[PDB]
């Protein structure tokens, strides 16, 4: 009994709920968020489940306000509603304060949303981890959501069933360049680790999907990489794997 | 949602409410704390305690004021004296002070707390806070009194008494060191003595807080020139003037 | 009604006199407008008379339960703080003219609050019905750096002056002498103005001058015995 | 969540009955007994204290007697907090019933109104009952003097000699047996505390343990004198009876 | 609070309703029969019990308009709601719609009364059932209703109910007749006392008897009355 | 007398006393048995350093 | 019945095994502090731990600053520690509105305090497992640390240290103003109390810090900053040269 909720305690510092929160996020698919120099690059893997699907029209990167990017896994319905919930947040605080709003802000609301959902009987803690980032004036920044109401600064984070390999190579990454790499250059790196991140997912096929927000190729909007640029991309990774 | 509104307090098969005999338990599991009723004055006296010996003592109060004439005193949980006390005092202005424009009574301040232990013992939401009270105070026309509050919600008043864990020995002792008349000299000296039997601990003015709700002091009035209002007639004892009384034991 | 408050570096006094009136008809030819709001925080009241008593009662509360929490002795600014807040939510309909005069761990205090939730600073300041007349002696006798001695003179003859070119004072001027780091001072009827004239006549009359229609007897002070 | 824990408490039993208010009336024989005896000129009411110390003050303690108003005062016995409440619901409801008919209220009215209070939280609101028994003595008018006792379900019968706490049963048997229509005072008072000598749970009966009141037509001009004694005018009408 | 003490059974009831029904049986026995011009309400009250004051303490029988009687069965603690209720319905039909009340709107209100402590959350029924019986007005009709913990009202020709009610009911078929009451007022008084000492027994102080006649006339009849009525039955049989 | 009265611990001293006496009494037999009653009355914990040191 | 530990109510013993739980979950960081009173400032030194070197070092944190004078110090899990980073940060601007001084630490100590109770009095509130130390410096009163608990028990301190390990900085501090023999060292300048802390420290964890391994924030008269890394590693030398 004393396992199976969010107010309950046990004499262990186990709080068990939670805990099965992350076994959620760790069936989705992997995410990763490359820190760069100039701003941040989201990828996702999204899984091209049959061919009777019509591609690329589904977006599972959400924009809030215009230059934080959002891009979650774990449960997909249940990420769209703190999703809405940080639209909410942002546009309150964009009014009152008359700027868009700083990252480290963004990172105090959609933080104690998610907490506040593990202190009631009649709520569930939500199963996401979110990745969100972008750049405001006091630069870029980058922060990943744990479904324990956790998190810190990052250069680089990943969730997902594939972030046992996508670790290993964002490793590889801050010892390729301890002193970064640049955003453009990083749309290369993502599409390389979404790929080698599908060889713990080979059931299925599966379609690569790019977004930055970087200060210097978007004048610090959250945008799509779009059209040729994208098929770059998918180029250089699939030759390295073969 | 919420929807715990119903009573976690229930009757029990046997009779008697089950949690209330459980928090009862809990003053017996805490520090101890006697008051003795003199005829010119009360006094009430307890233990300080602390965590490590590191931590102070000065920034923690056991015997805390809820007017200039009455203080009150607890054994049970830290914790829930805190926040009763709070209570008591916000009761005690907003129903009394602000329609009588004055203090209230003891016995009346007394029923207003209880009122607030019973609807902790009523509804959902709640538990009994874990305390065991005294109230002793003194009123024009009355004089002295001493009352203890119990978790159930009712009131006794007592000619001497003594809550917490030392309490069925303490009682004991008290039989019969009371007497008809005690003078308030007389007393300090003896719960002083009772609370001795009852504690281990480093016996000094900074381990045993001492409280009198003894007799009027125009020099803690705050102002002078007004000779209609007389001061305060409880009076925190601090460390120097126990340190007399223990040498005089 | 007038009040003058007089800050020095040493203390304060802040001194206001007893007529009260309603209209041209004297109401009190004693009452104390010297206020506690708390022991060290005393303060005086000028304008309408029913909600200056009332609300110093309302403050009073609410700063002992304040300190009591704080477990450290009140500030003045707390006072003033709770006034300005209260006041304005009414939009000026509770017609309070005080002078919050005090003592605490910062110092000796003067400050003002007008009845729209208005707020002003000085080391003088003169309020109320009779302030023109109170402020014009003010200026010309004061300087910085007064003691308990000076202050205490400059301030009662201001009061009395005002009783002299105003119709709402009169009758007797209490003072109340707030030093720091002692017990606030109430030298109640400091300065008596004139005590009334002995009429020529007694007035005291026969006994059965007066007729009764009818009487009965009720005590009240008892319920029937057994 | 909680619905899950939920007690449930307010549902009936397969008897159709309801265990809360059952096991409050179990309970109120662990508290002390309070006797009513109906005279014709008056109504004594006697309470046997459910606590006593000889370190006790019990002397300033009005712990089980109460004046709802001058004319109808309460003999309670149960858990004096859920009690204390009523108390001052009871001397809300009498004021109520004074300013709106500039008259004082029927003892009829009075003890209706407590009733369906009790009613209610037995009723719904998955609350637990108020545990308390009151034996009203009142006088009105309009039926006289009027003895009552209500029950924590909430309901009422009056009685011209009733007996409510601890030994319920023996207490009945008693009564039945050495009452008689119309008495006096005394010979009720007398009664009032010979009940209690057989009944009491410690062998000694005695003053400080008593409380004790009356309502008495000893006031001239048709009024009623609510008498709630001193505990030594109790001592001596307990030698007079010859118990101590 | 909004949970439920209602919960469905797969049975095709909910339980609380047969509970509700059970408590009605345990429950203290009312007998209705009507006349052809009156309506006779006989029930049973415990006075075995000794030194009880009767005179102060209302009647199991309650008058809810001045031409409309409700006895009732079952919990006598919550019975008191359902009368506060009725007696308040009574006067806002005078007010907004103007005359007194039939017997029928007042029994439909009840019956909703009852069955609305069933259906909503946060409460569980009554175990209280109703006769109500009375006279419209402008009419000389006996009209005789039953309202049950169900929420479900009935007109009936004659009812009881209470505890051990089949018996009276038993011999209500056998002496009482569909086709004709019987026409004079005291005969259907004497009627429903010779039925009542089927169970009552013990002597005739544990019954008590309300006769209504039209025109707006409640008389309950004291003991001494039913003292002589119940003799003539005893020396008949 | 004062063992009805039992609940001072400077009843310690007295029992002391007593095996003192029956020491220069010069038996040690009955020095024992009021020894005894010396560390029972002083099981109390609530005693001074000096009595115990005695 | 089998819940009786689920909810915030008493056992057979009378106690709140509940709110015991609390404390058993206040050691899950595993980071420990000591805070030490100079004479005319307050010093409080933490360890800094971070898993991984993909994270930033600057964000991963444990000293919040709650007022301009008033830092706080959390030992137990990050998502309760932000939501009492969150609650004192209301309080201490409601303190100013109302009462026109800025908030006493003393007053902060009792109303985060009360504030506690209430979580273990409803009967669906979920205590925070966050101990707080409070470090100021007031002039009314003093440089003071006051430590408040998951029951909402406190008292004062004349140094404090906490953590799973903190037994050990018990003997330390006990040891030091044995000899001492007085509640604050006699030390006029913040410098010094930084020196003394680590030493401690040192002596008590047995092992030797550097500077990404401290973090340090230091109450003076009036303002409460943080050091930096850089500044740390200044005090470090210092030690060696006593």
């Amino acid at each position: 009994g004393y396992d199976l909720s969010n107010s309950v305690f046990s004499p262990d510092g186990r709080n068990f709920q939670v805990e099965y929160a992350v076994k959620a996020v760790e069936n989705g698919t992997t995410s990763i968020g490359i820190k760069c120099n100039d701003g941040v690059v989201f990828a996702v893997e999204k899984l091209i489940t049959s061919k009777l699907l019509v591609p690329q029209k589904n977006v599972k990167i959400q924009v809030v306000d215009r230059h934080i990017g959002c891009v979650y896994s774990g449960l997909i319905p249940d990420g769209r509603h703190l999703v809405n919930r940080g639209r909410e947040e942002a546009a309150s605080f964009k009014k009152l304060y008359k700027t868009p709003i700083p990252i480290p802000a963004f990172a105090d609301r959609l933080g104690q949303y998610v907490q506040a959902h593990t202190l009631y009987n009649s709520v569930r803690p939500f199963g996401v981890s979110t990745i969100f980032g972008g750049v405001d004036k006091n630069g870029a920044h980058l922060y990943m959501l744990e479904p324990s109401g956790s998190y810190w600064g990052y250069k680089g984070a990943a969730t997902g069933k594939g972030r046992q390999s996508a670790k290993a190579e964002l490793e590889k990454l801050v010892d390729h360049h301890p002193e970064g790499l640049s955003a453009r250059e990083a749309v290369k790196q993502a599409a390389k680790i979404i790929y080698l991140a599908h060889e713990d997912n080979k059931e299925k096929d599966f379609e690569l999907e790019i977004s930055w927000c970087s200060l210097s190729e978007t004048n610090g909007l959250h945008k799509f990489v779009k059209g040729d640029l994208l098929q770059e991309a998918i180029d250089f990774a699939q030759k390295e794997i073969n | 949602t919420d929807r715990y509104s119903f009573s976690l307090t229930t009757f029990s098969p046997s009779g008697k409410l089950g949690q209330i005999d459980y928090a009862l338990t809990a003053v017996k599991q805490g520090v101890t704390s006697l008051g003795i009723k003199a005829t010119n004055g009360v006094v009430i006296a307890t233990e300080k305690k602390s965590s490590s010996p590191l931590a102070m003592s000065e920034t923690l109060s056991k015997v805390s004021l809820l007017t200039p004439d009455i203080g009150a005193v607890y054994s049970g949980m830290g914790p829930d004296y805190r926040v009763l006390v709070d209570k008591s005092r916000k009761v005690a202005h907003t129903s009394y002070k602000r329609i009588y424009g004055e203090y209230p009574p003891t016995k009346l301040l007394v029923s207003e707390v209880a009122k607030i232990m019973q609807e902790a013992t009523q509804s959902g939401g709640v538990r009994p806070f874990g305390v065991s009270l005294l109230i002793a105070g003194h009123d024009e026309f009355n004089g002295f009194s001493l009352y203890q509050v119990d978790p159930s919600g009712s009131y006794f008043p007592w000619k001497a008494t003594a809550i917490g864990k030392g309490s069925v020995a303490a009682k004991t002792f008290l039989e019969k060191r009371w007497n008809d008349e005690l003078e308030l000299e007389d007393a300090i000296h003896i719960a002083l003595l009772t609370l001795k039997e009852s504690v281990e601990g480093e016996f000094n003015g900074d381990t045993i807080e001492l409280a009198i709700i003894g007799d009027e002091n125009p020099d803690l009035l705050g102002y002078t020139g007004i000779p209609t209002d007389k001061g305060p007639r409880f009076r925190k004892l601090t460390s120097q003037e126990i340190n007399d009384r223990l040498e005089a034991l | 009604t007038t009040i003058v408050g007089v800050k020095f570096n040493n203390g304060v006094v802040i001194a206001a006199d007893t007529r009260s009136t309603q209209g041209p008809i004297v109401a009190d030819k004693n009452c104390a407008k010297l206020h506690r709001i708390s022991p060290k925080i005393w303060c005086a009241g000028a304008g309408t008379a029913a909600d200056t008593e009332a609300v110093t009662q309302l403050i009073g509360s609410n700063i002992e339960l304040h300190s009591l929490y704080t477990s450290r002795e009140p500030r003045v600014v707390s006072a003033l703080q709770m006034l300005k807040q209260h006041l304005f939510k009414y939009q000026g309909h509770i017609g309070a003219y005080l002078i919050v005069a005090g003592v605490d761990p910062t110092g000796s205090h003067l400050f003002s609050i007008h009845a729209h939730g208005s707020t002003d600073v000085g080391y003088y300041l003169s309020l109320g019905s009779g302030s023109l007349a109170a402020m014009a002696v003010l200026e010309s006798h004061w300087k910085q750096d007064l003691t308990k001695e000076e202050a205490i003179k400059l301030a009662s003859d201001a009061i009395q002056a005002g009783i002299w070119n105003d119709l709402g004072s009169g009758s007797n001027v209490d003072v109340c002498v707030m030093e720091i780091g002692k017990d606030a001072e109430y030298l109640r009827n400091y300065l008596t103005p004139n005590v009334r004239e002995e009429k020529q006549k007694s007035y005291k009359f026969p006994r059965g001058t007066t007729a009764v229609l009818k009487e009965s007897i009720v005590n009240i002070c008892d319920i029937q015995e057994e | 969540g909680s619905r899950r824990y939920d007690s449930r408490t307010t549902i009936f039993s397969p008897e159709g009955r309801l265990y809360q208010v059952e096991y409050a009336l179990e309970s109120i024989s662990h508290a002390g007994t309070a006797i009513g005896i109906m005279a014709s000129d008056g109504i004594v009411l006697a309470a046997e204290r459910k606590v006593t110390s000889t370190l006790l003050e019990q002397d300033t303690s009005t712990e089980k007697l109460y004046k709802l108003n001058d004319k109808i005062a309460v003999a309670v016995a149960g858990l004096t907090a859920d009690a204390e409440i009523l108390i001052n619901t009871a001397r809300i409801h009498a004021q109520n019933y004074l300013k709106t008919y500039n008259e004082d209220i029927p003892v009829e009215i009075l003890v209706r109104r407590l009733s369906d209070i009790k009613q209610g939280y037995t009723q719904h609101g998955g609350l637990r009952p108020f545990g308390v028994s009151f034996i009203y003595a009142g006088y009105d008018d309009r039926y006289g003097y009027q003895l009552y006792t209500s029950n924590p379900s909430g309901n009422y019968t009056g009685w011209k000699a009733i007996s409510v706490g601890a030994n319920t049963s023996a207490a009945q048997t008693l009564l039945q047996m050495d009452y008689k229509d119309d008495m006096k005072v005394d010979d009720a008072i007398e009664l009032a505390l010979k009940t209690l000598s057989k009944t009491t749970d410690s062998s000694a009966l005695t003053y400080d343990r008593l409380e004790f009141a009356t309502i008495r037509k000893g006031a001239n001009d048709g009024e009623v004198y609510q008498k709630i004694f001193k505990p030594q005018e109790i001592k001596d009408i307990l030698v007079k009876t010859g118990i101590t | 609070y909004d949970r439920a003490l209602s919960i469905f059974s797969p049975d095709g009831h909910i339980f609380q309703v047969e509970y509700a029904l059970e408590a009605v049986k345990r429950g203290t026995c009312a007998v209705g029969v009507k006349g052809k011009n009156c309506v006779v309400l006989g029930c049973e009250r415990r006075s075995t019990l000794k030194l009880q004051d009767t005179r102060i303490t209302p009647s199991k029988v309650s008058k809810i308009d001045s031409h409309v009687v409700l006895s009732f069965s079952g919990l006598n603690a919550d019975s008191r709601i359902l009368i506060e209720k009725a007696r308040v319905e009574a006067q806002s039909h005078r007010l907004t719609l103007e005359d007194p009340v039939t017997v029928e709107y007042l029994t439909r209100y009840v019956a909703g009364v009852q069955q609305r402590y069933t259906q909503s959350g946060g409460v569980r029924p009554f175990g209280v059932s109703t006769l109500i019986a009375g006279f419209d007005p402008r009419d000389d009709e006996p009209k005789l209703y039953q309202t049950e913990p169900s929420g479900i009202y009935s007109s009936w020709s004659a009812q009881t109910i209470g505890r051990n009610s089949k018996t009276v009911r038993e011999f209500l078929e056998k002496n009482y007749d569909r086709k004709e009451p019987p026409a004079t007022v005291e005969e259907c008084v004497k009627l429903t006392v010779r039925s009542l000492l089927e169970v009552v027994q013990t002597g005739a102080k544990n019954i008590e008897i309300t006769v209504v006649k039209p025109d707006s006339d409640i008389v309950a009849l004291s003991s001494e009355e039913i003292n002589q009525y119940v003799t003539q039955i005893e020396q008949e049989k | 007398e004062f063992k009805k009265l039992d609940d001072k611990p400077s009843l310690v001293d007295v029992h002391l006393l007593e095996s003192k006496v029956y020491h220069k009494l010069r038996n040690l037999a009955k020095s024992k048995a009021s020894l005894t009653a010396a560390r029972t009355a002083a099981n109390s914990i609530y005693c001074p350093t000096q009595t115990v040191a005695e | 019945a089998g819940y009786d530990r689920h909810i915030t109510i008493f056992s057979p013993e009378g106690r709140l095994y509940q709110v015991e739980y609390a404390f058993k979950a206040t050691n899950q960081t595993n980071i420990n502090s000591l805070a030490v009173r100079g004479k005319d400032c307050t010093v409080v030194i933490s360890q800094k731990k971070v898993p991984d070197k993909l994270l930033d070092p600057t964000t991963v944190s444990y000293i919040f600053c709650i007022s301009r004078t008033i830092g706080m110090v959390v030992n137990g899990p990050i998502p309760d520690a932000r939501n009492a980073a969150l609650r004192a940060k209301a309080e201490a601007a409601e303190f100013r509105y109302k009462y026109g001084y800025d908030m006493p630490c003393d007053v902060l100590a009792k109303r985060m305090a009360n504030l506690s109770q209430i979580y273990t009095q409803r009967a669906y509130m979920r205590p925070l497992g966050v101990i707080l130390t409070f470090v100021s410096v007031d002039e009314e009163l003093g440089p003071s640390i006051y430590k408040t608990d998951p029951a909402g028990y406190y008292v004062g301190y004349k140094a404090t240290a906490t953590g799973p390990k903190q037994q050990e900085i018990t003997t330390n501090l006990e040891n030091h103003f044995k000899k001492s023999k007085i509640d604050h060292i006699n030390e006029e300048s913040w410098e010094k109390v930084v020196e003394f802390a680590i030493t401690h420290m040192i002596d008590a964890l047995g092992t030797e810090f550097s500077k990404n391994d401290l973090e340090v924030g230091v109450a003076t008269k009036d303002k409460f900053f943080t050091l930096s890394a850089e500044n740390i590693e200044e005090r470090l030398v210092a030690i060696a040269e006593q």
